[PDB]
C-alpha cells in the first residue's frame, strides 16, 4: 500500500517536474530573447542620444 | 673609520684594503671599543659580547639610502659574524638575493637601485653563542609604486626585467608585447635607464629562482602574476548610458588577466562593477563608479605585489633555515632614510616619518645611556628627557588631529579635492602649531604647500594628488574569486554578526609593529 | 576607541561599527507577547521575545512594534530592543563605546531628550549624538548637494542640501510609509477573499509586499492592462501552502505614495511633495536640486519607482532642467553606512555629547547645543 | 526493497524539482525585470523622440 502510494503521488511529482521544466526552458528564451530585444532597444536609445545632443548643440 | 658619540662612521674607500681581511684585523674578539681602534668589528663583537652577557637581541641599524657602503659592510659584517662565531649562511643569503633586487628595488630620481623596503636579516645564534640559521624578514614597503611613479622614475625592477624580451617563452606565455608604452602602470615615468641592462639581471634573478627551491610552477605562477599586475593597468570601464553605472568596454585585457590569474572574464566583471556586501544576514550589491572601478583595481593590484612578495620572503627564509632550536639573534635593519629632494609627495612623508621614529628611537637610547652614566659617576645633574621630547611635537603626522588623519577624513568625505585638503590643513595647523610652516614659495622654484620642521630640517612638502594615492578600497568579491583560482600559488598567496582603507594606515600599523620589535 | 551606529527606524533596527561597509546586525524593531495559555509545566517560558526570535514564534504571539511614526511610543518595549540590540546581538559593552543615534526630521523634542537621558542613565554610554537620516544619507551617497527623499516604515520626508548647509524650512515631512502600504494591502487583499486580521498575518502580507509589488511607469493603461489579460497575475505561497494570486494588487498598493487619496489622505504624492520642497528653495540652488534625487529607505525599493518620479518630476518642472534621480542599488541601508561613515571622521570627535556635558546641563542638552 | 529504491529514485528527482523551480522563478524574475524596464526606457525613447521632433522645428 504504501509503496505504492508514493509511486503514484511521485510519478506525479514527476510530471509536475516536466511542467516546471517546460516552463523554465519557456522562461530561458524570454529572457534571452527579451534581453536581445531590449539590448538592440538600448542601441536605439544611445543613438538617439546622441542625434539629440548633437542637434541640440547645433540648436 | 671614525666614532661619533655612539655612531660609527665609515666611509667608503673605493679602494681595496686588507683592513677588513685577513683576521689579522679581526683581532677585536675579547676588546672592547674603547680601547681598540674604531671598527664596526669592534661593534660586531660587542653585540656578540652583549648577547653572551645579557640574554637580550641586539640590533644593528645601517644607513640604507647611499648606494655604496652599506652594502659592503653588511657582506663584512655578517661575513665577520660566521668568522667569530664559526652552503654557509652568507653564501645562502647572497644566492637568492636578486629576487629581492627586481622585486624591491626601483629607479630613483637620486639613484638607480634603491632599497624600497625594510630588510631585518636575522642571524640566530645557539643556546651558547653558536651561529645557527639566519632568516629575512621584510617590513614597510612602498607598495604605492606598483600603480603610480612619478615623472622621471620608474617602479620595480622586474617588470622591465621581464618586458626587455629576453626569454620570449615568457612574453608568449604572458600574452604580452614588449612596447612598454602600451601598460599605463609602467609607463608613467621613463620605461628604461641607460645605466643598467634588463636580460641579464633577468638571467640573475631565473638562475635565483633555481638556486631557490622554486619549481617550474612556482615561476611561471609568479610571471604569470606579474603579467596580470601589468594587464591590470588597462582595463576600461564607461559610465553605463544615462543612468551612473560603471560598466565595462571591451573585454581585452578582462580575458586575458582572467585566463593568467585562473579565474572567469564575466565573474570579474561583475565583481568589479557589481561588489556585494554582507547586510547581517543577507547579500546585497553595492554600485560602483568609474573612479571607483579604478581604485579598486589599483587596491587589488598593489595587495596582490605585496602578497607575493611576502610569499616569496617566507619562501627563501624556509629554504635558508635547517637549525636546532636555537635562543638569541643579531638584528641587521636595512632601511631608507631620510630624504630632501627638490620636489617632496606622500612617498617622502612617509619615509620621513618612518626616518622620525627611528631617530626617537635613537635618541631615547643615548639618554638612557647619559642617563646610567651619570648616576655611575654621582654626578647630580638631570634634563628634560633627551629621547622623545624632541620629536614627539614633530608627531603631528600620528596625532588623530594632524596630516595623516587629516588626509583619511579627506579620503571618507564626498566631493572633496585637494584644496579643501589644504584649507582643512590650514585651518587645523597654520598658526597654532610651530613645526607646521607656510612654504616661502619663491617664483623660478617648484611650489610647496606646506613645511614640516624635522629633525634633519625644514622640509616642503607639494600635497597635489595624495587623495588618489592614500585611497586603498579592497574588493572582496574579487578576493574571494580569487581564493577559488586555478592557479595554486594565487590560491595559496589568498588562503587567508574595509572601504575604509587608506595606505597611511597600514603604513602607520606596519611602523608601530617595526619600532615594536625594535624596542 | 570604535564607536557604535544605531540606526532605529520603525520598522528595523539596524546596528553595527562605525568604520564597516554595513550594519552587523539587522533585525525587525518588533517585541512580541505570549497570547495562549501554556501548559507544558517546565518548558521555560519567557515573559517577552524581541527582534526575530519574536519572528519565528510569531505563531503564538501578539506583536506590537515600539515605534509608530517616528516617534516611541513605548519606552520600555524601545529599552527592551536597544538591550537586546547591545548585548545580544553586536555582544558589546555599551559603557565601553560612543553611540550614534538616528531620528527622522521634524518629531517632538521629548523624543530626543528620553533618547539621551535612556542612553546615559541606563546604559552609561560615555558619549552619544543624535544626527538626522537625510544628512547621512548624503553622506552615505557622496554628495554635499541634493534633496534627498527618505521613505522606511514610519515616514517619509525631504531634506534639501546645498554645499553642505541645510534648508531648515523648505524640510517637508510626510506621515505615508511602509506601514500604511501593508494596511492599504491587507484592506485591498479582501475584495479576492483572503483575510489577514492578526499581525502575523501582517507581517506575512508585508512579505507578499516586498516580493510582488511594483510602480506602474502609466497607472491607467497599467490598469487596462491588467483588465484585458492575465499576465499581471503572480502567486505566492502562504507558510501553509494554499496558495494565493494577485493581479492588479501589485501595482495599487505602491501607487498610494503618488496617490495618498486611496488611503483618505488629502497630501500630494511624493513627487508633489518633492516638487515643492525645492521650489521652496532659493531660485539659483534648485537648478542643482533638480539633478540630485537621491532615493533613500526601504519603501523606495520598489520596481520602476525611479522612473515613475522622474517622468512625474520631470512633467512638473520647467522643460529645460535635467532631472536625474538617484537610487542606488544599497540604498536601503544608506542611513547606516552615511552615519558609520560620519561617526569616522577625525573632526567629528569634538561632537559628541560626553557624559561630563550631560551631567552638567541635564537631557535638554543634546537639542541646545547638539 | 522496491519501496525504498522507489522512495529514493523519487526524492532525487523532486530535489531536482525543487532547483528546477528555483532556476525558473529567477529567469521569469529577470524576463520581467528587463520587459518593465525596456518599456519604461520605451516611454523614455518617446519623449527623447518628440523633443527631437520639436528640435526639428526649432531647427
Ligand atoms: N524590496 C522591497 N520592496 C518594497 N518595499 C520594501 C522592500 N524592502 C522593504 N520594504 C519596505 O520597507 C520597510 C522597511 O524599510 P526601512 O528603511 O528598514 O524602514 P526604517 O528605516 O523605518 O527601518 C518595510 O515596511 C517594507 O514594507
Amino acid at each position: 500500500h504504501i509503496a505504492e502510494d508514493a509511486d503514484r503521488k511521485y510519478e506525479e511529482v514527476a510530471r509536475k517536474l516536466v511542467i516546471i521544466e517546460s516552463d523554465l526552458e519557456r522562461a530561458e528564451e524570454r529572457a534571452e530573447l527579451s534581453e536581445g530585444k531590449c539590448a538592440e532597444l538600448e542601441e536605439e536609445l544611445k543613438t538617439v542620444t546622441n542625434n539629440l545632443k548633437s542637434l541640440e548643440a547645433q540648436a | 673609520y671614525t666614532y661619533s658619540g655612539l655612531f660609527c662612521v665609515t666611509v667608503n674607500p673605493y679602494k681595496w684594503l686588507p683592513v677588513y681581511n685577513a683576521e689579522v684585523v679581526a683581532a677585536y674578539r675579547g676588546k672592547k671599543r674603547s680601547e681598540a681602534p674604531p671598527h664596526i668589528f669592534s661593534i660586531s663583537d660587542n653585540a656578540y659580547q652583549y648577547m653572551l652577557t645579557d640574554r637580550e637581541n641586539q640590533s644593528i641599524l645601517i644607513t640604507g639610502e647611499s648606494g655604496a657602503g652599506k652594502t659592503v659592510n653588511t657582506k663584512r659584517v655578517i661575513q665577520y659574524f660566521a668568522s667569530i662565531a664559526a652552503g654557509t649562511l652568507e653564501d645562502q643569503i647572497i644566492q637568492a638575493n636578486p629576487a629581492l633586487e627586481a622585486f624591491g628595488n626601483a629607479k630613483t630620481v637620486r639613484n638607480d637601485n634603491s632599497s624600497r623596503f625594510g630588510k631585518f636579516i636575522r642571524i640566530h645564534f645557539g643556546a651558547t653563542g653558536k651561529l645557527a640559521s639566519a632568516d629575512i624578514e621584510t617590513y614597510l614597503l612602498e607598495k604605492s609604486r606598483v600603480i603610480f611613479q612619478l615623472k622621471a622614475e620608474r617602479n620595480y625592477h622586474i617588470f622591465y626585467q621581464i618586458l626587455s624580451n629576453k626569454k620570449p617563452e615568457l612574453l608568449d606565455m604572458l600574452l604580452v608585447t614588449n612596447n612598454p608604452y602600451d601598460y599605463a602602470f609602467v609607463s608613467q615615468g621613463e620605461v628604461s635607464v641607460a645605466s643598467i641592462d634588463d636580460s641579464e639581471e633577468l638571467l640573475a634573478t631565473d638562475s635565483a629562482f633555481d638556486v631557490l627551491s622554486f619549481t617550474a610552477e612556482e615561476k611561471a605562477g609568479v610571471y604569470k602574476l606579474t603579467g596580470a599586475i601589468m594587464h591590470y593597468g588597462n582595463m576600461k570601464f564607461k559610465q553605463k548610458q544615462r543612468e551612473e553605472q560603471a560598466e565595462p568596454d571591451g573585454t581585452e585585457d578582462a580575458d586575458k588577466s582572467a585566463y593568467l590569474m585562473g579565474l572567469n572574464s564575466a565573474d570579474l566583471l561583475k565583481g568589479l562593477c557589481h561588489p556585494q556586501v554582507k547586510v547581517g544576514n543577507e547579500y546585497v550589491t553595492k554600485g560602483q563608479s568609474v573612479q571607483q572601478v579604478y581604485y579598486s583595481i589599483g587596491a587589488l593590484a598593489k595587495s596582490v605585489y605585496e602578497k607575493m612578495f611576502n610569499w616569496m620572503v617566507t619562501r627563501i627564509n624556509a629554504t635558508l633555515e635547517t637549525k636546532q632550536p636555537r635562543q638569541y639573534f643579531i638584528g641587521v635593519l636595512d632601511i631608507a632614510g631620510f630624504e630632501i629632494f627638490d620636489f617632496n609627495s606622500f612617498e617622502q612623508l612617509c619615509i620621513n616619518f618612518t626616518n622620525e621614529k627611528l631617530q626617537q628611537f635613537f635618541n631615547h637610547h643615548m639618554f638612557v645611556l647619559e642617563q646610567e652614566e651619570y648616576k655611575k659617576e654621582g654626578i647630580e645633574w638631570e634634563f628634560i628627557d633627551f629621547g622623545m621630547d624632541l620629536q614627539a611635537c614633530i608627531d603631528l603626522i600620528e596625532k588623530p588631529m594632524g596630516i595623516m588623519s587629516i588626509l583619511e577624513e579627506e579620503c571618507m568625505f564626498p566631493k572633496a579635492s585637494d584644496m579643501t585638503f589644504k584649507a582643512k590643513l590650514y585651518d587645523n595647523h597654520l598658526g597654532k602649531s610651530n613645526n607646521f610652516q607656510k612654504p616661502r614659495n619663491v617664483k623660478g622654484k617648484q611650489e610647496a604647500h606646506f613645511s614640516l620642521v624635522h629633525y634633519a630640517g625644514t622640509v616642503d612638502y607639494n600635497i597635489m594628488g595624495w587623495l588618489e594615492k592614500n585611497k586603498d578600497p579592497l574588493n572582496e568579491t574579487v578576493v574571494g574569486l580569487y581564493q577559488k583560482s586555478s592557479l595554486k600559488l594565487m590560491a595559496t598567496l589568498f588562503s587567508t554578526k574595509s572601504s575604509f582603507q587608506t595606505v597611511s594606515a597600514l603604513h602607520r600599523e606596519n611602523l608601530n609593529k617595526l619600532m615594536t620589535n625594535l624596542k | 576607541t570604535t564607536a557604535l551606529v544605531c540606526d532605529n527606524g520603525s520598522g528595523l533596527v539596524k546596528a553595527g561599527f562605525a568604520g564597516d561597509d554595513a550594519p552587523r546586525a539587522v533585525f525587525p524593531s518588533i517585541v512580541g507577547r505570549p497570547r495562549h495559555q501554556g501548559v507544558m509545566v517546565g518548558m521555560g517560558q519567557k515573559d517577552s521575545y524581541v527582534g526575530d526570535e519574536a519572528q519565528s514564534k510569531r505563531g503564538i504571539l501578539t506583536l506590537k512594534y515600539p515605534i509608530e511614526h517616528g516617534i516611541i511610543t513605548n519606552w520600555d518595549d524601545m529599552e527592551k530592543i536597544w538591550h537586546h540590540t547591545f548585548y545580544n546581538e553586536l555582544r558589546v559593552a555599551p559603557e565601553e563605546h560612543p553611540t550614534l543615534l538616528t531620528e527622522a526630521p521634524l518629531n517632538p523634542k521629548a523624543n530626543r531628550e528620553k533618547m539621551t537621558q535612556i542612553m546615559f542613565e541606563t546604559f552609561n554610554v560615555p558619549a552619544m549624538y543624535v544626527a538626522i537620516q537625510a544628512v547621512l544619507s548624503l553622506y552615505a551617497s557622496g554628495r554635499t548637494t541634493g534633496i534627498v527623499l527618505d521613505s522606511g516604515d514610519g515616514v517619509t520626508h525631504n531634506v534639501p542640501i546645498y554645499e553642505g548647509y541645510a534648508l531648515p524650512h523648505a524640510i517637508m515631512r510626510l506621515d505615508l510609509a511602509g506601514r500604511d502600504l501593508t494596511d492599504y494591502l491587507m484592506k485591498i487583499l479582501t475584495e479576492r477573499g483572503y483575510s489577514f486580521v492578526t499581525t502575523a498575518e501582517r507581517e506575512i502580507v508585508r512579505d507578499i509586499k516586498e516580493k510582488l509589488c511594483y510602480v506602474a511607469l502609466d497607472f491607467e493603461n497599467e490598469m487596462a492592462t491588467a483588465a484585458s489579460s492575465s499576465s499581471l497575475e503572480k502567486s505566492y505561497e502562504l507558510p501553509d501552502g494554499q496558495v494565493i494570486t494577485i493581479g492588479n494588487e501589485r501595482f495599487r498598493c505602491p501607487e498610494t505614495l503618488f496617490q495618498p487619496s486611496f488611503i483618505g489622505m488629502e497630501s500630494a504624492g511624493i513627487h508633489e511633495t518633492t516638487y515643492n520642497s525645492i521650489m521652496k528653495c532659493d531660485i539659483d540652488i534648485r537648478k542643482d536640486l533638480y539633478a540630485n534625487n537621491v532615493l533613500s529607505g526601504g519603501t523606495t525599493m520598489y520596481p520602476g519607482i525611479a522612473d515613475r518620479m522622474q517622468k512625474e518630476i520631470t512633467a512638473l518642472a520647467p522643460s529645460t532642467m535635467k532631472i536625474k534621480i538617484i537610487a542606488p542599488p544599497e540604498r536601503k541601508y544608506s542611513v547606516w553606512i552615511g552615519g558609520s561613515i560620519l561617526a569616522s571622521l577625525s573632526t567629528f570627535q569634538q561632537m559628541w555629547i560626553s557624559k561630563q556635558e550631560y551631567d552638567e546641563a541635564g537631557p535638554s542638552i543634546v537639542h541646545r547645543k547638539c
